[PDB]
C-alpha cells in the first residue's frame, strides 16, 4: 500500500503571497498523483490531475509539479476563498491511497 | 477478395477487439492485488499492445491469475494476427511468382 | 446538474446495520468505478472500497475491519454501501465518488452522516435573535438564529432560501445531555431591514423537518 | 487431417508440455541461488508462457545455467510451435488461391 | 538472503481491543508473505498466506494487510486463546527467511 506524506500539516501564509504544500510518497508513482481541495464542511473537489493537469474550474493561481516520490501543489497570490485543507491521492498501484492533508491559514 | 485478404482484415478487426476487451477485463481482474499497476484503462490499452507485439518492456504487467489468463488469450490473438498476416503476403507472391514464371 | 446523491444523516444503534445509497446521473459509462470515502470528524480521507456497476466487481480497504458491503442496481442508477455490526468507531461522513477508470475522483456526493447512538431523533426548536430596543446600530446589523435541542447531527441553516451569501457564520454545535445546539449570524446594511424581509431556514435531514422563521424587531 | 494441421496441432500440446516441464525444472534449477524469483511453480507457468511467447516483461527471469538452459528450450519450442502455425496458414492459403485461379 | 524485522518484540493489549504486528522487508518482496502462530510449546501455524488470504480454520478475528516491504498483521478483539508468538517468512526470494517474531500479551 503507497503512503502519502504531507508535511507540514498547517501553513501560515500572508495575503498575496506564494504557497507550496509537499507530498511525498512512499516509492515512485509516475506523476500518478491527484489534489483536492476541501473547504470547511464541503466537499473534496479535484484541483490538479496526474500532478500538473488543470481541471477546468480552477484558479489559474492553482499549479502542481512533481514527480517520482516529490510532489507540490501551488497557489500563486493565496486569497480568502483558498482557506481549505488540501489533500494528494496516488493512482499507480493499488488501493487508492490518501495523504494526511494539509490546512492552509492565512 | 481473396481468402487471405479477407482472413488477414478479420484478424485486424478482431486484433482490435481483443486489445480492447483485454484492456477493461485486466483492470476488472487487477484491482484488489496490492501493488498491481496494470488498474486504469488507458494504459491497460498501451499495455495489451505492448503484450500483443511481443515487445513486453515490462512497465506494466498482470499480477493476478485471471490478469495472467487474459494477458495469454492478447499474446497468442496477437501472435497469431500476425502470423496470419506474414501468411496471406506469402500467399500473394507465390501466386505472383508462379504468374511470371509463366505458369 | 448534482451528479452524485447522498442522504443527509442516518442514526444507527451500536450493532445495528445501515444501507448508505448514492443515485449517479449525467454521463453512466461501463467502464464507470463508485468508490466510497470515510471521513471520522476532524479526520482526513479513508478510502473504503470500489464497485464497478456494470460488473457488480468490488473491492475493499482490507488495512482497517471490514465493515462495508457493495451493491450497485444498474436500473436505478444507484449504488449501496451495507456497513453492519457498527459502533461509535465508525460514526463519520461517508462520501460517494466516481471515476471514470484513470485514478482520480472527478465528482463526489454532499456525503451522508452517520452517527451510532443510543440516544433519539430530535428536530430542532428555531428561535429569532433581533437586537434589544436599547442598541445604537450603525451602517450594518447582526440578526440571527438559534437552533437548539436537535439529535443526531447535521442540520442546514440557509438566509431567505440561499439568496443571503454574504455576512453569514454558522457555528459549531455543542453537546448538552444528548442534544446539540448552534447559532447562526447574518449581518445586512441597517436602512434594508426591517423594510425588507430577513428568514432563517433550518432543515434536520435525520427527522425529515425543514422550519423557516422570520426575523422581526422585538415586540 | 492434413499434415500442416496434424503438425500444428501436435505442436500445440507438445508446447504444453514444454511450458509444465519447464516450470517443474525450472524450479528445481533456480531454488539454492541466492536472489532467485522463479523459485515457486505457479509463477514458473507465468514465466514459461512469458518466454515461449517472448513477451519477457522480465518481471521474472532464471539466474543459474540450468535455469537459463531450460528457458532456451522454452524459448526455442515456442518460437518454432507459432511459427509451424504461420506455415500450416500459409499452406491453407496458398491451397485455397490454387482452386480458386481454377487450377 | 531479505531480511525481516518484526518490531515491537513484546505487544501488550487489553481483552477486547484490536492489535497489529508489522513486519518490514528489506527490499520490495510484493505480497510474497505469510504469518504463523507458536503458542507456547506448539508447532508454528499458518494463519495468512499472500499477506492478506485467509487459511480456512483461523477466526475472522485475523486479518493481514501490506505489499511491497510494509505488512501487518491484525487480530480484532484480542481474546486469550491469541497469547502466543507469531512470525512472517518471505517466498519471494530465495532462501525463504523468518522475521524475529513478536509475543502478545494480555
Amino acid at each position: 500500500d503507497i503512503l502519502l506524506t504531507q508535511s507540514p500539516a498547517i501553513l501560515s501564509v500572508s495575503p498575496g503571497e506564494r504557497v507550496s504544500f509537499s507530498c511525498r510518497a512512499s516509492q515512485s508513482i509516475g506523476t500518478d498523483i491527484h489534489w483536492y481541495q476541501q473547504r470547511t464542511n464541503g466537499s473534496p473537489r479535484l484541483l490538479i490531475k496526474y500532478a500538473s493537469e488543470s481541471i477546468s474550474g480552477i484558479p489559474s493561481r492553482f499549479s502542481g509539479s512533481g514527480s517520482g516520490t516529490d510532489f507540490t501543489l501551488s497557489i500563486n497570490s493565496v486569497e480568502s476563498e483558498d482557506i481549505a485543507n488540501y489533500y494528494c491521492q496516488q493512482s499507480n498501484r493499488w488501493p487508492f491511497t490518501f495523504g494526511s492533508g494539509t490546512k492552509l491559514e492565512i | 477478395s481473396a481468402l487471405h485478404w479477407r482472413a488477414a482484415g478479420a484478424a485486424t478487426v478482431l486484433l482490435v477487439i481483443v486489445l480492447l476487451a483485454g484492456s477493461y477485463l485486466a483492470v476488472l481482474a487487477e484491482r484488489g492485488a496490492p501493488g498491481a499497476q496494470l488498474i486504469t484503462y488507458p494504459r491497460a490499452l498501451w499495455w495489451s499492445v505492448v503484450t500483443a507485439t511481443t515487445v513486453g518492456y515490462g512497465d506494466l504487467y498482470p499480477v493476478t491469475l485471471w490478469g495472467r489468463c487474459v494477458a495469454v488469450v492478447v499474446m497468442v490473438a496477437g501472435i497469431t494476427s500476425f502470423g496470419l498476416v506474414t501468411a496471406a503476403l506469402a500467399t500473394w507472391f507465390v501466386g505472383r511468382e508462379q504468374e511470371r514464371r509463366g505458369h | 446538474q448534482v451528479q452524485l446523491q447522498q442522504p443527509g444523516a442516518e442514526l444507527v444503534k451500536p450493532g445495528a446495520s445501515v444501507k448508505l445509497s448514492c443515485k449517479a446521473s449525467g454521463y453512466t459509462f461501463t467502464s464507470d468505478w463508485i468508490h466510497w470515502v470515510k471521513q471520522r470528524p476532524g479526520h482526513g480521507l479513508e478510502w473504503i472500497g470500489e464497485i464497478i456497476p456494470s460488473y457488480g466487481r468490488a473491492n475493499y480497504n482490507e488495512k482497517i475491519q471490514k465493515k462495508a458491503t457493495l451493491t450497485a442496481d444498474k436500473s436505478s442508477s444507484t449504488a449501496f454501501m451495507q456497513l453492519s455490526s457498527l459502533t461509535s468507531e465508525d460514526s463519520a461522513v461517508y462520501y460517494c465518488a466516481r471515476e471514470r477508470g484513470d485514478g482520480y475522483f472527478a465528482v463526489w456526493g454532499a456525503g451522508t452522516t452517520v452517527t451510532v447512538s443510543s440516544a433519539k431523533t430530535t428536530p430542532p426548536s428555531v428561535y429569532p435573535l433581533a437586537p434589544g430596543s436599547a442598541a445604537q446600530t450603525n451602517s450594518m446589523v447582526t440578526l440571527g438564529c438559534l437552533v437548539k435541542g436537535y439529535f443526531p447531527e447535521p442540520v442546514t441553516v440557509t438566509w431567505n432560501s440561499g439568496s443571503l451569501s454574504s455576512g453569514v457564520h454558522t457555528f459549531p454545535a455543542v453537546l448538552q445531555s444528548d442534544l446539540y445546539t448552534l447559532s447562526s449570524s447574518v449581518t445586512v446594511p441597517s436602512s434594508s431591514w426591517p423594510s425588507e424581509t430577513v428568514t432563517c431556514n433550518v432543515a434536520h435531514p435525520a427527522s425529515s423537518t425543514k422550519v423557516d422563521k422570520k426575523i422581526v424587531p422585538r415586540d
